[PDB]
């Protein structure tokens, strides 16, 4: 694992092209997150 | 140390939860060949992840965190999608999930479009699809995401395509 930027705890990926896209987020000690909700689903093939 | 608790779909944190995943989808510049061709999710079950240990040593970090950072956790709730998702629940996040070639660098990834880490659920780039079907875009077969509470205190902020 890197480490974070100087001063920093993280990253936040914003992105500058398409517009419709959110954020994403990079940490780098796993300590920083717990995983709370497992989520089982299906993708659904359009109509 | 870890317990799944299933959630009813009467309980409001089910509805929450679960709207969460559906209205953060996007459509993808790959056209779906990563994640598949979908706008919306059935969703099959959704369970709390209890475990004492990783819990304590999550809020740790988040005073530490919190701390150098005016008090701020900067705490938010975002989607991760792994292989390795069991052990995740079981051992916690560590180096060995690592996005090793990531662009910003070696470290754990998550996001804000429950989409994009559906991208992930079948490895990078979406591996080589479901085990069963090779189909990395299979109506059929179970897949499983994350939705995690995450500390970023003071971030970097990468403006990026
Ligand atoms: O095993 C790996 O090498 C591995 C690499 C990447 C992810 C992952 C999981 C994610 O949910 C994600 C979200 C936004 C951007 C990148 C993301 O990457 C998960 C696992
Ligand atoms: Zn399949």
């Amino acid at each position: 694992m890197a480490h974070s930027p100087p001063g920093h705890h993280s990253v936040t990926g914003r992105p500058s092209v398409n517009g419709l896209a959110l954020a994403e987020y990079v940490i780098y000690r796993g300590e920083q997150a717990y995983p709370e909700y497992l989520i089982t689903y299906q993708i659904m093939r359009p109509e | 140390g870890t317990i799944l608790i299933d959630l009813s779909p009467d309980d409001k944190e089910f509805q929450s939860v679960e709207e969460e995943m559906q209205s953060t989808v996007r459509e993808h510049r790959d056209g779906g060949h990563a994640g598949g061709i979908f706008n919306r999710y059935n969703i099959l079950k959704i369970q709390k992840v209890c475990n004492k240990k990783l819990w304590e040593r999550y809020t740790h970090r988040r005073k530490e965190v919190s701390e150098e950072n005016h008090n701020h956790a900067n705490e938010r709730m975002l989607f991760h999608g792994s292989p390795f998702v069991n052990a995740i629940i079981h051992k916690g996040f560590d180096e060995r999930h690592a996005y090793i070639g990531g662009m910003f660098g070696a470290g754990i990834y998550f996001a804000e479009n429950s989409s994009k880490s559906n991208q992930y659920v079948y490895g990078i780039g979406g591996g080589t699809g479901c085990p069963v079907h090779k189909d990395r875009s299979c109506y059929i077969c179970h897949r499983q995401l994350l939705f995690c509470r995450v500390t970023l205190g003071k971030s970097f902020l990468q403006f990026s395509a």
